[PDB]
């Protein structure tokens, strides 16, 4: 079939969240 | 043959095959939204 994310790629967006939130909270 | 021995058959005029009939429409499709096909609107909310 074609192409799609959230099975692999839906919990990277967890970690690009959690990284700008960890970003902030270095850049404080 | 199965038919030839019921009944008989002359000398036949041509041989006949058989060959497959299938139309070739094909069509075209602009690349401003097919290009980004496996890229779902999904994920384009994702990266926007």
């Amino acid at each position: 079939a074609s192409a799609l994310g959230v099975q692999n790629i839906g919990g990277i967006f967890i970690v690009l969240a959690a990284g700008l939130v960890l970003s902030v909270f270095v850049a404080v | 043959y199965v038919r030839e021995k019921v009944i008989d058959f002359s000398k036949p005029f041509m041989t006949l095959g058989i060959s497959i009939l299938y139309r070739k429409p094909n069509g075209t499709n602009p690349g401003v939204f097919s290009f980004l096909n496996p890229l779902s609107p999904d994920i384009w909310m994702y990266v926007l």
